Formats: C-alpha cells, structure tokens, sequence
C-alpha cells in the first residue's frame, strides 16, 4: 500500500505488448495527396501525370512519431485509396479508368512529360489499377544505402534518406468529358526496429 | 537519472596511465557506459596505444553568467598528434571515446554541470528543409569549443528545438559539486555505417550545460574550471594515402 | 624530360590585362592539369590558377579569381593566363606548371617553369 | 622552382587555409612517368631495370606540436581512374582516414591490381597507376597559440613481394 | 582495333578473357629551336574503368576522381606499368558481336597529361602504350580476316 | 504486409509488359495476324482481409 | 510568467524566506490534468495513450554548498484526498524526511493506490491523483557567508511496472 | 622507414648506470641496432667497465635557424678520460658506440630532429681525384662538433653529394617531438680491417639534421636542447707504449 522505501521501483511487469515499437507504428498514417486528370484540354499543368518524392517529412502525424529515435529500418507498405469524379458541369460519360502508380527505386530518373521513356522502365516497378476495386498495394522493404536512415543525420554532404518517388497518370487516352482524380497514399512501416531515443521535437514543423 | 551518492568527499587517488598520458583521477568509480555497450572492433589498421593515449582539450571557465558549452567528436580530436594525423590520413575512421569531464572546486562552492553526450547533434537551424547549413568551420569548433546561449545554440532548447529537461534521455552524468568533482562517459562508436568518414561525419557530441547556478562562498575564486579529457577507444582505419606531408 | 616554357612576363602598371604562355614537351596536355604559382617578394608561394585541358575546369585564387583567365589549347598545347586588371599585390614572380590535380596547392605538381616576373607597378 | 634542390623539398606544409577540396597532396604512382617517385632510393634502382612487380608503401610522419590535432584522409585511386580531386570522391575510394591526434605515423600499402605481370619504368605513355592523395578530412586544431603550421614528411619503400628483371643500363657525360 | 599487328592475331578467336598489361615508355624534347631549359617533368597517366566519365579540358574534377587508378611517372627512369584484369561485363571479350544493340568491349580509356605548370619552354612528350596480353585464353577459332582493315 | 485495393494513390505495383523480341516468321502465306491470350490466377500463397463490399442501385 | 521556456523552470530556489507551513512545493500527480507532468518523456509517452497503470518515482537532487545541511520533508498523500497545506498534516501521510546534510539524491516511489484498473490521461474530471509535497522540516544551515538560496532539481520516471493501452493521438497545424 | 609509435608522452625512468656514469632514460626502449650486428670482440688487452662508461658530449642548441651537427668516432671521445687515453696510447683499437641521442621540449615544441649515423662519412670535396683534402683539424672537431650549412657541408647534400632523402639507408631514428625525447643508436665495429688505428681511420659519423623546422608556441624557449651520450661498446687495444707520459 503506501510505500516510500527507495527500491527500484516495486514489482515486475504488467503487460505492455500495444506499446511495443511494432504496435506503436503499426498504423497507416495518409503521407500525401496527389492529384492526377486526363485532360482532352492541354493543360501542361496537371498533365495527366503528378509526381511525389516519397517522404515521411510532408505529414505531421508520422513524422513527431519517426523523431523520437535517430535511427531505424523498416520495411515500407504502401496502400493506394484513389477516387474519381467529372470535373465540368456536364452529363458527360466515361467507361472505368485503369491508373498507373509507379514506384521507382531511390537514385534513379525521375519521369517529366507524361510522355517520355522513362514510363517504360524496363525496371522500375508499376502498379496498374483499375478503378472501382480494392485500393492497391505494394511492399518495398528497407531500401537504405545505409545499415538504417538517419532520421536526423549531423555533418555534411535536406535529402534526409529518399524512399523514392511515385508518378501516377491516367493510362486511357483523351476523353471529352474531363475526369479529375486523387490518389491517397497511406504508409504503414512494418517489421521497424530504432535505435537512439531523443528527446521529443516539442514545436511547430 | 543519475541518482548516485559515492563517498562525497575524495578517498583515493587512482591514475590511468595509457600510454604517454598521465591522468590521477578523483577516484576511477562511478562510471556510465553509454546505452551499456562498450566500444569493441569492427566485426584493418589498429595503431593501439599509439593512438590509444589521453589528450586533453582546453579548459574552459565556468561563471554565474555561463550558458554552457559543448563540443564535436571526432572534430575536437582533429589537432591532437597522432589521433589527429589518422584522421586526416584515412578516409574510414571509426573510434570511440571515454570522455572523462573533471571538475574541481571547494566545499564552499555549490552547482550542478551536466554532461549530456548526444548522438549526431546537430544544431540549432529549424530549417528541416535543409540541416547542416552553418559551415563546417561555424560547425567544426575543434578543441576551443563553441557556447550556448539564452551559430548560435539556445540552451533551453538544447541548441536544437528540444527540451532541455528531456535531455536526460542521452547517455549522462551529473556532476554535481557536493558530491562528484569526476564525471564518466564512455561512449562506443555510432552511426549508420559501419565505418565511416571522420572529417565530414560527426559521430558524437558532448555538451556541457550547467543545471544549477554557481554561487561561491562570500567572496573565493570568482570561477572555476572544467576539464575535458578524451581518448579514443578501439581505434581502426582503412587504409594510409601518400602520407600526404603537408 | 618535359619542357614548359614561361614566356609572356613583363612590366604592367596598376590595371594591366598582360598575358602567360607555356608549351607542353614530353607529354600530351590532357595527361596533366595545368597551373600557376606565385612567389610573392619574401613571401611563401600562393596558389593562382589551374585548370586540365581534357574537359576544362576552371579553377582559381580568392584574390585572383574573375580578374584572371586560364584556357587551354591542345593544338599548340599551351596555357594562357589573361592577368586581366593587375594590381599592385600581383606584382609577383610566376611559374607554370603541370599537376594532376586539378587546382591550387603547393604540391600536387611535377614539372615546373623556370622563371618570369610581372611587375604590376606605375612608374615613370 | 625554389624549394627544389634546397632542404625543404621534404617538409610538406599543412597550411593555414580553408576546406577547399583540392588534395593538399596528390601522387602520382607512376614511376618514371612522375618526377617526384624517381629520386627515391626505391625509384634508383627502378632506373637500373625495365619491369617492376608488387608492392609499395607510404607512410606519413606528422611533424605536429603534440598537443595539436586533426584528421586527413590518405586515398588511393587505382590505375587508370583520374586523380580525385574533391574529398567524397577519394572517400569513396581506397582510403584510410589518419588521426593527428592518435597515431603519429600511418601507413597505407598500395596493392599490385595490374593488368600484365610486369609494368614499366619508361613514359611512352602515361600508364597513370596509382595515385596516393591526402585531403583535409577535418582540419587542424591547435591548443592555444602554436604555429599553426606545421609539417609532415612522406618515405615510400618497396615490399617483400617486388620484384624487377631486364638489366637495363643509363649513365651519361 | 587501331593497330593491326595485335588485332589480327585477336582474330583468330571469335571470344577471350584476358588480363591486360600496360607498359608506358614516354619520351621528350624541345619543340622551339632554343636554348630554353627544363626541369624533369612528371607526367600522369590514368587509366579509366569501362563505363566512367571521360575527361574533356585537362582541369575538370574528372582529374581528380577519387577512383580512377593513376600512374605519376618521373621522367627519365624505367617505364611504367599496371595491370587491369580482365575488365569485361559479359563472360568473355567479344571479338566479332552478331546482333544488335561498333562498340565492341570497352576496355577503357587513358589520358595523359603534364603536372608540372607552364615553362617558358614549351616541351613535347610522346606517350607510346605498349600491351601485353597475359593468361589469355579463347574460344571458337574463324578464318583469318584475309583483306586489309 | 498487406498491400491495397482501393485508388486512393497509383501505387503502380507491378509491369507485365510483352515484347517483340524477334518478329513473327510464317510459313508460305499463312495470315499474318494471329491471336493470343493471357490468364491471370491467385497462388497458394495468396489471401485476402477486411470484408467490405460495394453493392448498388 | 518570466521562468516558464527559459531554462529556469528546472531550478528550484530554497529561498531565505520564514517557517510559513505553506509547501515548498506541491506538484499534482493527475498527469494530464496538471500542465506540469505532461512535459517530461514520461509525460510525452502518456500524451499517446488514454489509460496508466504502475507507479512513478520522484527523485531530488540537491544542489548545496556541500557544507550546507537540513531537513526537508517529501510527502505524498494518496488520491482524492486534498493536498497537503500544514506541514503536521503531511507529516501524517505517507512522508520521507530527507537529510540534505547526509544523502544529495533523494527517492520517494510513489504507489499504484487506484480504485479502476486503469486511471485516465484526460482533463474531463480532476480526479486528483497523488500529491508529491515538500516542505521544510528544519531550514537550511549553511556555514560561514556561502549563497543562502541554492537550488534542487526534480526527476520523475515509471517503474518496471508501468504499463499504457489504447493507441490515441493529437497532432496539428 | 623508423616507423614506430612508443607511447607518446612519459611511462617510466629506467636509469643506465655503467661504471662511474649514469644517464637517466627517457624510458630505453626503442633502441635500434645497426644492421641488427651488436658489438663483439674480435675474433687482446680488455679494459672493460673501466673504458666502457658514459661520456657525455657538448649539449648544441636547435634553434629556428639550425641547419644541423654533425660529429666524428672515436674522435669526439679522444678528450674523454680512459677511452681518450687508450686512443693516444695505443696504435690498434676497435671498439663500438652505443649513441644515445636524448632530446627534451615541452608538449609546447614541434619538429623531427633525424639521427643518422654514416659508416666512413667523408665530407663534401668533389674532388675524387683527391678525398680526405680538408687538414686533420679542419676534419677532426672533436668533442665540440662541426655545423652542416645551406670545412663546409651542405645539409641537403648531407654533406656529400647524396640527397638527404636517401640519408634513410644508413641506420637511424626519427627523434619527432611529439613521439620519443630518446634515440638510440648501437653501431658495431665497421671497418676495411680487423682491428685499426684510431687516431687516423674515422669509423663513424653521427650526423643530426633538422628534417622539420622548431616551431615553439607562441612564446617559449627560444631554442631547445640536444645531447649526444656515447658508451665504447667492448674496446680493446694492442699494445701499450711508454705510457708516454704528457
């Protein structure tokens, strides 16, 4: 009952297994948005494709939770919720479209003109997604140059780590009815492992 | 964190000889191993004790009116004989340190220096789109050491947008004058590699804050002084290069 | 035995645009960079120029740099040093010669001329 | 020019300058073909041979004020490759990154990765071979006020696995 | 290629692995009718891995590169030397390619320059690379190339 | 672990592409225009979570 | 006002004030429902959860004169029960009388009295926790002229035993 | 090529008393034998411990604008007691050395003082067609030592015609500063004959150049120290004569 020895503390473990570094991270936290079209019209813009360097830095919630240590691994899942809709006010139609994600690996070309060979990629991996199903998804497990990222590296030569980078276009060609589209993209990090806690970054990113 | 409670006073005097280095220690005892791992070999080049012997920093003035103080590892080692040259002779480099911060003052001098050994510290530079800004001499201090104040680190924050109050989750000690004069840190080698490139690369950083004020008895010295000793611990590079003679 | 020839050194007066040249003997342009040393009256030398013929980087002193050129022919295999606006510090005895390198440091060279002084003062 | 033939073509001056990535030392390994390597004892005899085989090694002697330290990186870049000339690029390299502070001498063995069994010792061409760098890793630290320039001396030598043949000959009048 | 002592004899075969030696008698002399002088000079010659950037103005980076082998050769002394094993992408050199993708191995690249910094006496070298073939070994044996190349 | 079905991001997974590596080759005058299929099919390692379902009107 | 986000909202200054029985300090073990334990790492881990378990230990390090001796006294009185205002009253509860003059680091572990298997992290209701309490049993003594008002500082932490459940969050912008 | 890394700073005294002589080592190890060959007796009249003490030489001053010393064996020791003696009264005599260059500077003083010792040093008179030129005295200082320059030998040359880089052929050690304080040098008994004339025949030459320049801390001592300690090393001699009394 009340007791004030100087112990170590006063008994052993009560279960703690949610708090553990695999259940503390194991939930998929949006990154992102980015949104694409398939415009009849040229806008040079949008341009069908939309191109996003994968990093954790965009968002708040994932990042604070990534700060409290200086290192880790982690294989990456990735999840791909992507919603349509017609943009001009019209009773317009279009037939089901079919989306391509592209993840390409850290240190590679990253694709311009929607256009270009480099949307070939005899290697780079792709994700053909037809609209109307089960959102998508792909696992790039640790793809650090390093033996783990450095969530805060010190020295010289910020491009923290580079998970890489995904470009997403519409794959149908030109239909008269303007059709614009987001695709979410969610992060669970799984099987992580940290090293060196710090102390927690208290203000404003 | 550090809750210890050796003697107090001094009982007896125990000298680390290593090598050409002399220190006499207060006593040896009450000595914490960063995160409980001590610095091992690569699992190269070992220059042992020739490489493996005490060199000691400037001793820097503690005041009522000092912020603090810290430091750069390897980068403060950078001028000191042969750690110096190895490091400036290899392009792999991995070592780790026993920083053994002493501080003497009499039984009518009162506060409390924390030592606070941060891995990869950079500081102060909210500017997440880009880290390492200040320039590798506003960075690199060397063995003169940069301050804290209320390049330019702020104190409370740790010289880095956290806590100071927090900081205790690094490998630490507290050196406070009624008990301690000696402080131990022996840090193995970290980083994301598993050797690296010493010059560009800082691997540690010991960071001196003062916890509580000083206050001298009436009238006495009006400062006292702190003393940084560090030696390279399992030292290992890869490989000499035209002993570039400068 | 490679020969470098320091040829174009003379009396310049406080904004002079004088010239250096030196050919490459023994071996070919692009296997050795290209550069110049100054020996500052009872000074240690310092550093000015240099630069690799093979795909031209361009590299100079802190002091030195804009005012001065550094080009490079493999044709004719010499280095021309256009000392554009000379003022009175650059009054100094220059030296060309070849490193690796590709720029300024007291080492990092091989085969060195043999002596030129361009005198930047305006006298009467 | 004048340090040549004079006592100080050996004292390599660490001077008081910035972090400019141009080596503050780079060696050609390229016997004949560099001037610098023919005037060793191990280039004499290399003078009397046309073919050299295995091994050479460089050690560096800080002639620094105790007290005073630093880190330089030695680098070696093998044949054919151009001379590094910024600090990551020879980093990346074979390389051994010296500590002032510790260890006063460092050696750095540059291996036999030839293409023959037997290299030369003529410049008919500049079979660029090795090329032993030094750069500034950090730089210098000095405790209060000691020059802050200081030197350092280089002695290559010849391994127990080197080797010459075809007695060749080059005295003049 | 550009010689053809050495290249019929490679001909014969039609696929070689082969560990290349490199030998680099370098000479010198004055060009301009004078007296001018010279010190020895050190010439640097650096052999470049297939597939690597190759150097344009005798200054660019490229010089330096902290990975490509060099050769610093004093002049006046006996010519040097390296061995670049075989450096081949596939599991032999391919002396006649059919098909499609001349470019026919790559076995790299050397450039040659002065170190030493600009002489009044402007000196000209000749770099004459001499190879050695050694541990070679081949595969299917063609007719000799009979014409000229 | 578990990768999505939803198009929330292009997470372009995959790329079966098909090429011509040499050309087709015909006998005599045989059409020069031939089909081909493809099939796509689940492996014994392949499974599925989280029951949701879209019916409409 | 002046002391909180500078690097003096650690220090706590004994001052050369009277035997007011008003605590030298009173804290309020409601982490969440107490602005001031919600900055400490512990308080951070409990700003990702909703429910804790186990008990948490204070400790005190004094910061005197050597020479320098007293009595304080560190008392807790247990949940729902109203802090402690005379010194007497917290002297009856659960109470440490620590020796500054003897041990520097002093220890209190304060116990897991909870009527729910699991207490909040949430300012709905105060249900007043514990109450880490300290006041001065004797006074300061200090020798000769030395500085009259120095300082302590405060450190708490949780036990093997502390445990947290039900993954919540708040983040913003 | 004396690539060697004892310590650095001091471990412990190991004092070397022989005889009436006593020398106070800096430590004693890092001792380098020439040729690995110590020295024996010929295979006479044996003097021993009597003839084999410590004579201690003129202490020159290193300072900035030093270009080095250079001394002469047995001649250096002909003014030193007994061996002095056994050197003028007898007409054959071998005997070794033991050169025991001590060097003290503060953590303060920077530069490589370089011992080489060279069998048969003739020095500088290109005149082939003629050596030994410059008179006895001109030849022989004795025990105050003769001064290398930029009767005159030229440094770089090493007083020869034979650049000093190559100097590292002949037995030697690297006194760095910021290494050993102490040389040490053991030459055997190096001649054409069995056994020689002392008087005439010069078996050895201690030569200490300045390899770095002395660069002493802002302000400090404006010169340092050098002392040359030499020990015959198993002397015998053939025959007495007349102990011709002076």
């Amino acid at each position: 009952p009340s007791d004030t020895v100087q112990t170590r503390h006063v008994v052993q473990h009560r279960s703690r297994s949610e708090s553990s570094i695999e259940s503390f991270f194991a939930r998929g936290a949006c990154v992102t948005i980015m949104t694409v079209d398939n415009p009849a019209s040229t806008t040079n813009k949008d341009k069908l494709f939309a191109v996003w360097k994968i990093t954790y830095k965009d968002t708040v919630q994932l990042r604070r939770k990534l700060e409290f240590f200086t290192y880790s691994r982690f294989d990456m899942e990735l999840t791909f919720v992507v919603t349509a809709n017609f943009t001009e006010t019209n009773n317009g139609h279009a037939l089901n479209q079919v989306y391509q994600i592209m993840y390409v690996p850290p240190g590679a070309p990253v694709p311009e003109k929607w256009d270009d060979y480099t949307w070939q990629t005899s290697s780079n991996p792709s994700i053909f997604y037809t609209y109307g199903t089960a959102p998508a998804r792909i696992s790039v497990p640790y793809v650090g140059i390093s033996n783990a990222y450095s969530h805060f590296y010190d020295g010289f030569s910020a491009s923290l780590n580079d998970f890489g980078i995904l470009a997403v276009r519409v794959v149908n060609d030109h239909n008269p009815t303007k059709v614009t589209s987001k695709i979410r993209v969610y992060l669970k990090p799984k099987h992580i492992r940290v090293w060196c806690p710090r102390p927690p970054r208290a203000v404003a990113y | 964190s550090p809750n210890i409670e050796a003697c107090g006073y001094s009982d007896r005097v125990l000298q680390l000889t290593l090598g050409n280095s002399t220190i006499t220690t207060q006593e040896a005892a009450n000595s914490v191993v960063a995160y409980g791992r001590w610095p091992e070999y690569l699992r190269p080049t070992e220059p042992d004790v020739a490489a493996c012997r005490f060199y000691t920093l400037d001793t820097v003035s503690w005041t009522k009116e000092s912020r603090g103080w810290w430091w750069k590892l390897p980068d403060a080692l950078r001028d000191m004989g042969l750690f110096g040259q190895n490091m400036y002779y290899h392009y792999l480099g991995r070592s780790g340190y026993t920083v053994h911060v002493q501080c003497n003052a009499s039984k009518f001098h009162q506060g409390a220096l924390g030592v606070f050994a941060v891995p990869e510290m950079c500081l102060a530079g909210d500017s997440n789109t880009t880290t390492m800004h200040t320039s590798y001499q506003n960075a690199n201090p060397g063995e003169k050491g940069g301050t804290f104040t209320g390049f330019c680190p702020v104190d409370y924050l740790l010289g880095n947008g956290t806590l100071l109050g927090n900081a205790f989750v690094f490998p630490h000690q507290i050196i406070n004058l009624r008990t301690n004069n000696c402080a131990t840190l022996v840090l193995p080698y970290v980083n994301s590699l598993s050797i690296d490139s010493m010059v560009k690369h800082n691997n540690w950083g010991i960071a001196i804050l003062p916890l509580a004020p000083l206050n001298f008895a009436s009238e006495s010295s009006p400062e006292i002084p702190i003393t940084l000793t560090i030696a390279p611990m399992c030292c290992e590079f890869n490989g000499l290069r035209n002993i570039t003679l400068p | 035995q490679v020969q470098l020839q320091e040829s174009g050194g003379g009396l310049v007066q406080p904004g002079g645009s004088l010239t250096l040249s030196c050919a490459a003997s023994g071996y070919a342009v692009s296997r050795y960079s290209m550069g110049w040393f100054r020996q500052a009256p009872g000074k240690e030398n310092e550093g000015v120029a240099a630069i690799d013929s093979s795909g031209v980087g361009t590299t100079y002193a802190d002091s030195v740099k804009g005012r001065f050129t550094i080009s490079r022919d493999n044709a004719k295999d010499t280095v021309y040093l256009r000392m554009n606006s000379l003022k009175p510090e650059d009054t100094a005895i220059y030296y060309c010669a070849s490193g690796f390198g590709l720029s300024l440091s007291r080492y990092t060279y091989a085969y060195w001329g043999q002596g030129t002084q361009v005198t930047v003062s305006s006298h009467h | 020019a004048t340090k040549k033939n004079t006592m100080e073509m050996y004292r390599v001056r660490l001077s008081d300058k910035p972090h400019t990535d141009d080596p503050i030392l780079c060696l050609s390994l390229s016997p004949a073909s560099d001037p610098r390597l023919s005037h060793t004892m191990l280039g004499e005899i290399l003078n009397y041979y046309t073919h050299w085989a295995g091994s050479l090694k460089f050690t560096f002697l800080f002639c620094g004020s105790m007290m005073a330290t630093g880190k330089l990186l030695v680098s070696y870049a093998p044949p054919g490759a151009d001379p590094p000339k910024k600090r990551k690029e020879a980093m990346l390299g074979t390389h051994v990154i010296w500590d002032i502070g510790l260890q006063s001498s460092c050696t750095m063995v540059v291996p036999w990765i030839s293409n023959t069994t037997y290299r030369q010792t003529i410049d008919d061409s500049f079979t660029e071979g090795g090329y032993i760098s030094v750069f500034y890793q950090t730089r210098i630290v000095v405790p209060l006020s000691t020059p802050r320039e200081m030197d350092i001396l280089g002695f290559v030598s010849a391994c127990n696995d080197f080797s010459v043949r075809l007695l060749r000959d080059t005295t003049h009048i």
